[PDB]
């Protein structure tokens, strides 16, 4: 019993990184698109530069 | 070259010094330790970007110029990522224990070996130096003072 | 042979403690300063109790009631904790670091 | 048969939990040279292999953090390996608290 | 136990399930990524020249 405890509580600790992956998609594919336009705009200038 | 002739003419004659290297010249492994003798405090990542990402093998078989060298220094200086020591001495002290100014300085070291880029046994050894106390700790404010007056 | 020996020397009864018990515990006050990093903006700007602050802390890093246990001067943890909150700590001063 | 396993695919040490568990191999293994120890050098115990060099490791550094001293016991049959054990452990403290 | 079992099922095959479509969102931010990253490569080529 106590070993299905220990994979609840792994499968039971997963839920925080699926969590956290959910507001992430929100967080990292947002800033990812910054991260993205500001590499587009930096290319740009240093081709321009 | 958005740059001064008077610092110039001191970088110039600051990389003059080395001399050996057949002439001027300069080697790929040798290139850090100019461009950050000049000042700056470019990193790692840093300067192999600027250096064009060059291979495990070209760090020790071909050399560079001065002409070359100096565009590296004037990128190094207007594109940096470094921070302003207000940043560097709060940092510190999440090593802090008692949270009274002070740090082990073996912490500092296996934090400066291993975590970030790490570094050599022999640097952190000269870093650490000349700060040991009776308690082996070294005041983390005093170092990065140190540090930035270097 | 192998079997008498791990039934004396304790292997099977040392492993079930420390799965089933906590064989991770900070104190309080350490605890604060060795994980303050990764939640910041979590206790008020000031004075606070210790017990209390650690809560605040534990309560924002989103972990499990049944992977600490509060008590009168510690904070246990189950086998695996900290080793990942030492990560996370590293991975967030490794730009300061550098 | 975990202990089975590890001991023909040629690894002796394998953790439990706070304590690590060793097998006499009876034959000498290339596990022991300057290049595995100083791989060891500054690393978690969940970072590297099972090994007496990560248990030395860890702890020097649990004695030059929490300030409290600690002692590398070895228990076992005659004859189970607890004086090579000690060897490498005391190697290792020389070549890397020098 | 068998509460446990049956419970860890609808977890595992959620999680499984969820994690299957997280994938998606895990590559197309991996694919912004490479798509930034180009720009880097552009820009770093730029200033090589
Ligand atoms: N980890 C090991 N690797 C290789 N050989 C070992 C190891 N441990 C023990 N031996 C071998 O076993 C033999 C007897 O060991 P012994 O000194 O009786 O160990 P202990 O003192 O722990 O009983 C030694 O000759 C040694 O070569």
């Amino acid at each position: 019993l106590d070993d299905l405890l220990v994979d609840l509580d792994h499968q039971r600790q997963s839920a925080c990184n699926l969590e956290k992956k959910q507001k992430k998609f929100d967080q990292l594919l947002a800033e990812e698109k910054t991260i993205s336009a500001k590499y587009a705009e930096e290319r740009d200038r240093a081709e321009a530069e | 070259c958005d740059f001064s002739e008077e610092q110039t003419a001191e970088f110039k004659e600051a990389f003059q010094l080395f001399d050996r290297t057949g002439d001027g010249k300069i080697l790929y492994s040798q290139c850090g330790d100019v461009m950050r003798a000049l000042g700056q405090n470019p990193t790692n990542a840093e300067v192999m970007k600027v250096l064009g990402n060059p291979k495990s093998d070209e760090m020790n078989l071909k050399t560079l110029k001065f002409e070359q060298f100096l565009p590296m220094m004037q990128t190094i200086a207007k594109n940096k990522d470094q921070g302003c020591f207000e940043d560097y001495v709060e940092g510190l002290r999440v090593f802090d224990k008692e949270g009274n100014g002070t740090v082990m300085g073996a912490e500092i070291r296996h934090v400066l070996v291993t975590l970030g880029e790490k570094m050599t046994e022999e640097e952190v050894e000269q870093l650490v130096a000349g700060h040991e106390d009776s308690n082996g700790c070294i005041n983390y404010e005093e170092l990065v003072r140190m540090v930035l007056s270097g | 042979l192998v079997l008498d020996q791990l039934r004396c020397n304790g292997v099977l009864e040392g492993i079930r403690i420390c799965r089933q018990g906590f064989p991770n515990r900070v104190v309080f006050q350490e605890f604060r300063q060795r994980y303050e990093i990764l939640t910041p903006n979590s206790i008020p700007k000031g004075f606070m109790d210790g017990k209390q602050a650690c809560v605040l802390m534990i309560k924002a890093l989103e972990l499990d009631s049944n992977l600490y246990r509060i008590g009168q001067s510690k904070v246990f943890f189950r086998a695996g904790v900290l080793a990942h909150l030492e990560e996370e700590r590293d991975l967030k001063i490794t730009d300061v670091i550098i | 048969h975990n202990l089975k396993e590890r001991y023909y695919s040629g690894l002796i040490y394998t953790y439990s939990g706070l304590f690590c568990v060793v097998i006499n191999p009876y034959k000498n293994l290339p596990i022991y040279s300057e290049e595995i120890v100083e791989m060891y050098k500054g690393k978690k115990r969940h970072e590297m292999p099972p090994h007496i060099y990560a248990i030395t490791d860890t702890a020097y550094r649990s004695m030059m953090q929490d300030r409290e001293d600690q002692s590398i016991l070895c228990t076992g049959e005659s004859g189970a390996g607890k004086t090579e054990n000690t060897k490498k452990v005391i190697q290792y403290l020389a070549y890397v608290a020098s």
